[PDB]
């Protein structure tokens, strides 16, 4: 049969709380660090590669670091298999909106889209949920500069500055102590930086294993320059900070 | 199809639409409206094709107003423009024709100018400074092209538009029984009762 | 009636996903392979064994072709490599080249791929396919390049990794034997080195299968006379070729 | 799928529903209360979490339509789901009947949705109350309804849902009468003030606060206001129940 | 514990469900069938299990097409199902080539669609053994249908309880006759060799039924054995066991 | 988890109980196979045993025919073996259909191993619990063997035996070509090949044989045939006088 | 959940119990008695009621005007396969403009019967169904089993107190066959019958309900005071 | 609590009592209900509920237990009321269906034994037809109406798919110390003031609250005026008139 070989995996505890979401929570703090930081002038999404040898090829590796659409990129933290699916579905539903009212989409209506996805796995079907947490970095006209997070149950909060993944805690407090409520990209550079330092199972952290991108308001007056780091760039700021 | 015309003033859009409605072959109505405000600041007036006018027209009001209600924010005149001709697109391919040409008029707070569009039955938007359709267009065009300026008062586009008004009821051999006119603007949508 | 609709898969309550790593688990009782990327082309190696030594394994392959730039080969599961390696060919034909007409960059068929074991790990009446890919390729924006893909659908690009249950041994020797500049020469008589750690039965040409996505050959075209049609950058080297390079260490 | 996830319970149940009541206890505690010329939602905003921006973060009182503002409490993903669905139907309503919705037929429908997927198999129960509040068009009956995840509907004069939400109730029997609600927008918003500021703490960073006056009128009220009459009620308060506490010493 | 599904092995090479299937057969009654020569002669042993019960006007032989006797023990129901699904099957044949179903055609769609049904889950196993032979133009043939959907051919085949002592008569009958009988003839020994296989069975009482296809006497179409000669097969039989 | 033998699902081990098992119920009959390769021929014998007289013997197969050029020899239960026959005649004739020639061995093998692939992938499938023999003569590669089995894997040989007693077999191929240092016996005459064949099981086996012990199918160029009885018992005679 | 599961199981004695459970709902339902002649059928059927307040429960349902059934079981299983009976004899007037005969519906409804035991997700029925009427080949009295056997008798019984009915009906059984052209001997003969199926409840005149069919009667169903002339 | 049973992964499976065991539970769940009392008369049908309150915050006027199904039908419902929101929609659905029709009233057994039809339909997939709910409804009506053949009716619908028509039946918590009364106290003399005030009297003694109008709910259904519920003010005055006849015993 069939019904004899189900556990039911979509209903209640007497928590009121499924298994599924928590388990898969469990699961990302187990995965490299993800760090955004909103300064008045950019966000740095700056994100931590939980492999590495001295035979991996970090320069066609973009396995955290992601473009949705050319205003919005997203750091991802979780099974970076299910990840591929939601990302190539994000990039769809961007196009979709953009398309029909020919207009860039909010980052709202995006980080909202996905929710739902997520939302549709645990609401129905005994369907496992997507183990993914994002961290959202877009602009758009109506709030400016935008940074939102998502769990698997499928919610949203917007924040100001957050950490997901592995030392989620810990990472959060560094960023309490030292958070100036208005900075540069470069005294936000410097804080991303030396939290990923603080947080590394390494003895150092190296431009080896550090993915890194910005959106900067480095071009002005509607025009933003999204940038994906070279390796050897992310080398040349981490002399800067003096960790190297 | 009768009277529907637009010319965009310096700060506004100042549509009018036809009082007359002839099914058959007696006028039945003569002070209704073809028109509806789709949002605070952008207004959609219509003419083609009997009763495809009248349930498409309130198909739009309703799916831009889905749209208002979840981002607590309008639409730019730009992007409801875009709406209307993806769906009149999908239309023209689709099993039973809709037949609907329309003056999207709005201003919008945001870019801090009216905007004017023009979209016909086939779907081809076009930004404009002045429009038609139809057999009003065809009178009115090289009409409006002569006396126009490029900043033009708002009471001077009424007294362009009532110009325009004036020749068309010579030269048509339908008659329409007088326009409604309706100013879009940045102070809200509001009529003006004067003919 | 029928109602699996509902996943196989499952996370553990210590996180993860429970069958991903049971199937890794089945990568560690298959064959070994390695690949190695050279500055000028790729070189691919494993080994050719057989249930019964009167099989033919001649008229056997374990290196097989998805396009002319872009080869596969496996450790793992037989059965499981065959099929995904047909619908690899179909998703390749279907989504790059109605679409645009010639075949697809590496990295483009490596998503590719990826989706499928993806569907395999999610929806109902499904495991994950038990394999480790490597799938070499060459394209022609950024060059030479090796990816593996995992049981889990996640890939990784590296410039020389090994698979199976010799793996250990052979990374620890590519740790060493892997350079900034390589000869594809130099790459060929390093790979089979490696593998020999990893044979323990014979050892001959006729049993070390090497594919090369070295550079073009235009006698494998069939026809001549159009500089603009490249040749295949793929060549599976027959075994006669294969026996000199033992002795060529 | 199609296979039942809900299985009816010899003891005049389903395990499910009542799992589901559950998730709105450990859900967060909004407070709901109709005067005579308003109706009032105070919700909590749960803001434990230090560096949040809350101009992006939504908030946790969602307006349907352009005179109907519903809150909710329990589980945040799926309420989301459900305010969709109603917003869908807030604007079929004009396409096909004209006029905007009434509180009632909306009500009615967001209690058979929640139904659906009881009744039908491979869709399990949701685990979100409603308040549903708003003036019908052109009366001024402020109706203040409430529906669960049961698939249940009810009308309220005043009510709460989410933690500690009992502790609340047991306050609005004595504070808030049947006969007499409060009559001005002022009044009836510094009832519901108290209300949160026994059950959330924490100062007015918590409290959010929509008020809706009759035929479209729909403000939420600014920090500044709120800060006022939380420190007006604290210092009131303070006043009255150390000149209690006198008048005690001496008796 | 391999009984939870139809699609389960043991390592003893059992599948449990189906083999428990055959445990359903058993308690069937005594059916035969006799490849004769000119055709073949099935016979079912319809129990009278009351008086209250109206005889001879209930059958166990049903025919498919015309020219395919089918006769079944097991589940009666189970067996009505089966049989009405070859009627379905048979006729398609007949539309598309118009020529009635050869008897090892008919053979075939029977057997794969009883095997179908360990292939899935969904469904539930067959327990019944089904007897079907006929005359086609290629000649007379006889099949045995197991519920596992296994078949081979058969020069005398049985199914019942009384199963131990038919097999075994009919080893007797086909070491008599070497070179085989008469379907005429075979009216006669069908009747006999129930009655010996309801000694074990001697409980109840029973009512004979016969039926044939035979290229001599019924022209190839299958029809009932009646009148005279029915009643005379049964006292053949009667003077045989005293 | 809990559930890895009797759903298609690893272990902790990283194996699957479910598709052993299927390897472990292909002993049940208790059929040998030989097959070896002439220079021009292929040579496929297999059992024929019956446990009573009262089975008809000519319906008694395991050489069934696909195609017009490939022949199929199954090892493992009846059942099964129809379900393996008929598919593959479904493929056989859509491949025709749609390149305009007739299927080869080597796709008809990759073709049965990748619907095998789906039955041990899908939850509510129920594996082939055959190996398949797929005997050739084709006119691009030659005399071919290609095995197919319950995992859904192929492999190519230069001769191959199944069965329960096999390792004997595989001794007497091992001496063959050990001796010959060459791939393949180098015979003129398709019959003498059936005797070389013979010859090797009966010593194998350590067992006499009878013509209908035996069953013989012989692919050639452009047609595949099975020998009747009577043609079978002369390749005995013309053993015994060799 | 043994042997002893869902439509699915064997079970080492050969059984389906799903069966054997079903059958149960029959005895835990209220008796009815069939017995026919060559020129006439009559079913004599108790009701039931729930209490004093309560009416009793309909036991006959006509299917046509001259093929009737009476149940014996659960209610809502009766109504899926008595909605059924009716619709195949319509179609069979509409069709073959021909009445629907007694014999072969017993042999549709089998099979209706077979495949939700064939499948998994299904139950049996928990309704037998007794079937009379008059066609063209004469009386017909078929007895309906959550087996989905169908079975021709002379007089048959389901219920509690089934064996009560059948030994009046074994002794008297060769009296009433030559019985015909006379409906109301047949009446009195089955009331008779179900007196020896008493939980003393009594015979009484809206406890007991009646049906007949005739060569030369339709389909009448007598019910209220119609019953009275037989007791 | 937790049953000893062997099913709770099936929903139509049976038994060895050889009932449908959910039906069973269904029945389990009618004693949760609010006490609805109901007497029929023959000179029209008095349906009285318990509305139910739970706080004296809670209105409770606008909360009713009555539903109109049409002009000649009502129908109180007690159990759980999500459940009987879907029933009763279907049952005006057919109503106005059958006008359509033939412009003609519609039987008040033709209608219950309907909604007794949609109650069968629990399933995963069982018979031709499909399953549109996985489990039985847990709530029990009392159909009154009218009807020209057999004139004022009063039926009882179980989720079970069966109906019995009553003289008199309760439903409800307080359901068996009503009906032993109703068994008592009936006689088919009774007028529509006399059932009337029976309704209050014998709803006072399985009250749990208090017997007032806020609180209690009176309906009638009348030949030539119709359904009509009465009005809360109505309802005080019959309060009252038993409160006289109670102190003249």
């Amino acid at each position: 049969g069939s019904r004899r070989y189900d556990s039911r995996t979509t209903i209640f505890s007497p928590e009121g709380r499924l298994y599924q979401v928590e388990y898969a929570l469990e699961s990302i703090s187990h995965a490299g660090t993800a760090i955004g930081i909103m300064a008045s002038d950019g966000i740095v999404l700056a994100a931590e590669r939980k492999v590495t040898s001295t035979l991996l090829e970090q320069d066609t590796s973009t396995e955290k670091l992601y473009k949705l659409n050319d205003k919005i990129a997203v750091a991802v933290a979780g099974l970076t298999a299910d990840a591929e699916i939601l990302i190539n579905t994000a990039r769809i539903h961007a196009q979709n909106y953009l398309k029909t009212y020919n207009e860039d989409i909010p980052v709202e209506i995006l980080v909202r889209r996905l929710s739902d996805i997520k939302q549709g796995y645990t609401q129905h079907g005994g369907l496992r949920p997507f183990g993914v947490s994002f961290i959202y970095a877009g602009y758009d006209d109506r709030y400016g500069y935008q940074l939102y997070t998502s769990n698997p149950s499928g919610n949203y909060t917007g924040w100001k500055a957050i950490s997901v993944g592995a030392n989620t805690s810990a990472a959060q407090t560094l960023l309490q102590m030292d958070y100036k409520d208005d900075m540069k990209v470069d005294d936000a550079i410097e804080l991303a930086l030396k939290t990923l330092s603080k947080t590394t199972d390494s003895s150092a952290l190296t431009y080896d294993r550090l993915e890194f991108a910005t959106i900067r308001k480095g071009a002005n007056d509607g025009e933003v320059y999204q940038k994906i780091f070279k390796p050897q760039e992310i080398k040349d700021i981490l002399v800067k900070t003096g960790i190297t | 199809m009768d009277i529907i015309l637009g010319i965009r003033v310096q700060d506004s859009v100042i549509l009018a639409s036809s009082k007359a409605v002839t099914r058959g072959i007696s006028v039945l109505k003569d002070s209704d409206d073809k028109t509806r405000q789709l949002s605070p600041h952008t207004l959609m007036s219509f003419a083609g094709e009997a009763g495809d006018t009248v349930q498409f027209a309130e198909y739009i009001q309703a799916n831009i107003q889905l749209y208002s209600i979840r981002e607590d924010y309008e639409l730019s005149p730009q992007a409801v423009s875009s709406f209307v001709r993806q769906e009149l697109a999908k239309s023209i391919r689709s099993r039973r024709p809709y037949q609907v040409n329309v003056l999207i008029g709005g201003y919008d707070k945001k870019k801090n100018k009216p905007e004017l569009y023009q979209i016909d039955y086939l779907g081809t938007k076009v930004e404009l400074p002045y429009g038609a359709h139809g057999y009003s267009g065809f009178y009115t065009f090289s009409l409006l092209d002569h006396h126009y300026r490029p900043d033009m008062t708002t009471e001077e586009g009424l007294d362009l538009l009532k110009l325009c008004v004036q020749e068309l009821e010579k030269r048509m051999p339908m008659d329409f029984k007088g326009v409604i006119v309706k100013i879009v603007d940045k102070d809200g949508i509001r009529q003006v009762d004067d003919f | 009636t029928d109602r699996y609709s509902f996943s196989l898969t499952t996370f553990s309550p210590s996180g993860k996903l429970g069958q991903i790593d049971y199937a890794l688990t089945a990568v560690k009782q298959g064959v070994t392979s390695l690949g190695i990327k050279a500055t000028n082309g790729v070189v691919i190696a494993t080994e050719k064994k057989s249930s019964s030594p009167l099989a033919m394994s001649e008229t056997l392959s374990k290196v097989s072709l998805l396009t002319p730039d872009i080869g596969a080969v496996y450790s793992g599961m037989g059965p499981d490599y065959r099929v995904l390696v047909d619908k690899s060919r179909k998703v390749a034909h279907t989504s790059y080249k109605r679409i645009y007409g010639e075949y697809p960059p590496t990295k483009l068929l490596v998503s590719e791929v990826a989706k499928i074991m993806q569907e395999a790990t999610q929806s109902g009446g499904v495991r994950p396919f038990g394999v480790s890919l490597l799938i070499a390729g060459h394209d022609e924006f950024n060059g030479f390049s090796l990816y593996q893909v995992d049981p889990s659908g996640s890939y990784f690009p590296w410039k020389a990794t090994a698979i199976g249950k010799g793996s250990v041994a052979a990374k620890t020797f590519l740790e060493k034997r892997w350079n900034d500049e390589l000869e594809l020469e130099d790459a060929i008589h390093i790979a089979l080195l490696t593998l020999k750690e990893s044979v323990e039965g014979e050892f001959n040409g006729d049993t070390i299968e090497l594919a090369i996505i070295g550079d073009e050959n235009p006698d494998l075209l069939g026809y001549t006379g159009i500089p603009t049609d490249k040749g295949p950058r793929f060549r599976k080297l027959t075994s006669q070729e294969i026996n000199d390079r033992l002795e060529a260490l | 799928y199609d296979r039942a996830l809900s299985i009816f319970s010899p003891d005049g149940h389903i395990f499910q529903v009542e799992y589901a009541l559950e998730a709105v206890k450990r859900g967060t505690c909004a407070v709901g209360v109709k005067g005579k010329n308003c109706v009032v939602l105070g919700c909590e905003r749960r803001s434990t979490l230090k560096l949040q921006d809350t101009r992006i973060t939504p908030s946790k009182v969602s307006k349907i339509d352009s005179h109907v503002v519903l809150s909710f409490s329990g589980l945040n993903a799926d309420s989301r789901i459900l305010i969709e669905k109603a917003r869908v139907e807030a604007q079929s309503h004009r396409l096909t009947l004209e006029d905007p919705v009434t509180v009632e037929y909306l009500t009615r429908y967001v209690a058979g949705v929640q139904q659906r997927y009881t009744q039908s198999g491979g869709v399990r129960p949701f685990g979100v109350s409603t308040l549903i509040a708003g003036f019908d068009p052109r009366d001024d009956e402020p109706k203040l309804y409430q529906t669960e995840p049961s698939g249940i509907y009810s009308s309220w004069s005043a009510q709460t849902i989410g933690r500690n939400s009992k502790t609340v109730r047991e306050f609005l029997e004595k504070n808030y009468d049947r006969k007499e609600p409060p009559a001005t927008v002022e009044e009836c918003v510094k009832l519901t003030v108290r209300s949160l500021l026994e059950v959330v703490q924490t100062g007015a960073k918590n409290i959010e606060i929509t008020v809706v006056k009759p035929d479209s009128d729909i403000v939420a009220l600014s920090s500044e206001e709120i800060n006022q009459y939380v420190t007006q009620i604290e210092q009131e308060k303070q006043e009255q129940q150390e000149q209690d506490k006198k008048k005690k010493s001496n008796h | 514990g391999y009984d939870l599904s139809n699609s389960v092995f043991s390592p003893d090479g059992r599948n449990f469900q189906v083999e428990y299937a055959v445990k359903a057969v058993e308690n069937g009654t005594t059916s035969i069938g006799i490849k004769c020569n000119d055709g073949v002669v099935f016979a079912v042993e319809k129990l009278i299990t009351s008086k209250l019960l109206v005889p001879q006007k209930n059958v166990k032989i049903q025919v498919v097409d015309r020219h395919i006797g089918c006769v079944y023990s097991g589940l009666i129901p189970d067996g009505r199902h089966l049989v009405n699904r070859g009627r379905e099957e048979a006729a398609s044949f007949k539309k598309l080539y118009k020529t009635p179903i050869p008897i090892p055609a008919f053979a075939d769609r029977l057997g794969q669609y009883v095997q179908a049904h360990t292939l899935y889950n969904s469904v539930r196993p067959f327990g019944v053994s089904t007897i079907f032979g006929g005359v086609d133009k290629n000649g007379a043939h006889l099949y045995m249908l197991e519920p596992s959907g296994s078949y081979w051919g058969y020069k005398g085949a049985a199914t019942g309880k009384g199963r131990q002592s038919a097999k075994a008569e009919l080893e007797k009958l086909v070491d008599h006759h070497p070179e085989g009988l008469s379907a005429r003839e075979a009216v006669k020994q069908a009747a006999k060799i129930i009655y010996l296989a309801h000694e074990d069975n001697k409980e109840k009482d029973f009512e004979l039924e016969i039926s044939w296809c035979s290229l001599s006497e019924t022209n190839g179409l299958h029809k009932f054995v009646k009148g005279d000669l029915l009643q005379e097969a049964i006292d053949f039989a009667q003077k045989e066991i005293n | 988890a809990g559930y890895d033998r009797h759903i298609t699902i690893f272990s902790p081990e990283g194996r699957l109980y479910q598709v052993e098992y299927a390897f472990k119920a292909t002993n049940q009959t208790n059929i040998n196979s030989l097959a070896v390769r002439g220079k021009d021929c292929t040579v496929v014998i297999s059992q024929k045993k019956v446990p009573d007289k009262l089975l008809d013997p000519t319906t008694v197969s395991y050489i069934f025919c696909i195609s017009r050029t490939i022949g199929m020899v199954v090892n493992g239960p009846i059942p099964d073996a129809r379900n393996a026959a008929l598919r593959a005649k479904a493929e056989a004739a859509e491949f025709r259909y749609k390149y305009g020639y007739d299927m080869p061995c080597d796709v008809l093998a990759k073709r049965m191993a990748n619907l095998s692939q789906i039955y041990t992938q899908r939850a509510y499938m129920r594996p082939l619990g055959v190996i398949l023999t797929f005997v050739s003569v084709d006119e691009e590669l030659g005399p071919s063997i290609y095995k197919t089995d319950p995992a859904g894997y192929y492999v190519g040989y230069k001769a191959t035996a199944t069965g329960p007693k096999q390792q004997e077999i595989t001794t007497n191929l091992e001496n063959h070509f050990k001796k010959s240092k060459i791939d393949h016996i180098n015979e003129e005459s398709w019959e003498k090949v059936v005797e070389f064949a013979i010859t090797h099981m009966i010593d194998a086996l350590g067992t006499e044989f009878s013509k209908n012990d035996l069953e013989v199918g012989v692919a050639t160029k452009d047609k595949f045939f099975t020998l009747s009885a009577e043609n079978i018992e002369e390749r005995l005679v013309a053993i015994a006088e060799q | 959940n043994n042997y002893d599961g869902d439509t699915v199981t064997f079970s080492p004695t050969g059984r389906l119990f799903q069966v054997e459970y079903a059958l149960e709902a029959i005895k835990q339902g209220s008796v009815t008695v069939g017995l026919r002649s060559n020129t006439h059928a009559v079913l004599v059927a108790l009701k039931r009621n729930a209490d004093e307040l309560s009416s009793y429960q309909k036991k006959i349902i006509k299917c046509d005007e001259h093929m009737g059934l009476s149940l014996a079981g659960l209610a809502p299983d009766a109504r899926v396969l008595s909605n059924y009976l009716r619709q195949q004899c319509n179609y069979s007037s509409l069709v073959f403009n021909r009445k629907l005969a007694v014999e072969r519906a017993g042999h549709l409804l089998c099979d209706k019967a077979q495949k939700n035991t064939q499948s998994y997700g299904g139950r049996p029925y928990g309704v037998g169904l007794l079937i009379i009427g008059y066609d063209k080949s004469g009386a017909h009295l078929l007895e309906f089993q959550p087996s989905g056997n169908v079975t021709e008798l002379y007089g048959t019984a389901i219920g509690a107190r089934s064996q009560g009915a059948k030994t009046y009906l074994e002794r008297t059984l060769d009296t009433f066959i030559k019985i015909d052209g006379n409906p109301d001997e047949l009446i009195k003969a089955g009331v008779e019958a179900i007196s020896q199926s008493l939980r003393d409840e009594s015979l009484t005149v809206d406890n007991l309900s009646i049906a007949i069919v005739g060569k030369d009667t339709p389909f009448t169903i007598y019910d209220g005071e119609a019953v009275a002339k037989y007791i | 609590f937790l049953t000893r049973s062997e099913y709770d992964r099936g929903v139509s499976t049976f038994s060895p009592e050889g009932r449908l065991f959910q039906v069973e539970y269904s029945l389990e769940a009618i004693k949760l209900g609010s006490t609805a009392i109901g007497i029929a008369t023959k000179e029209g049908v008095v349906l009285g509920v318990e509305k139910r309150a739970t706080s004296p915050l809670l209105e409770s006027d606008s909360i009713e237990k009555i539903v109109e199904i049409d002009r000649h039908i009502g129908c109180a419902m007690s159990g759980l009321t999500a459940d009987a929101r879907s029933m009763i929609e279907h049952a005006r659905t057919a109503a106005v269906t059958h006008n359509l029709y033939y412009d003609e009233d519609i039987n008040v057994e033709s209608l219950t034994q309907s909604v007794c039809d949609l109650a069968l339909r629990f399933g995963e997939g069982a018979s031709g037809e499909e399953r549109l709910m996985s489990r039985p409804f847990g709530v029990a009506l009392l159909i009154a109406g009218h009807d020209a053949d057999d004139g004022y009716q009063l039926f009882h619908a179980e989720p079970s798919g069966t109906f019995y028509r009553y003289n008199a039946k309760a439903i409800g918590s307080g359901s068996e110390g009503a009906q032993a009364e109703l068994l008592n106290e009936w006689h088919s003399s009774l007028t529509l003031k006399e059932a009337e005030l029976l309704v209050l009297k014998i709803l006072k003694q399985v009250m749990e609250e208090k017997l007032d109008e806020n609180n209690a709910q009176l309906s009638c259904i009348t030949k030539q005026d119709g359904f009509k519920i009465y009005d809360n003010e109505k309802t005080a005055e019959l309060i009252k008139e038993l409160k006289e006849k109670e102190a003249a015993e």
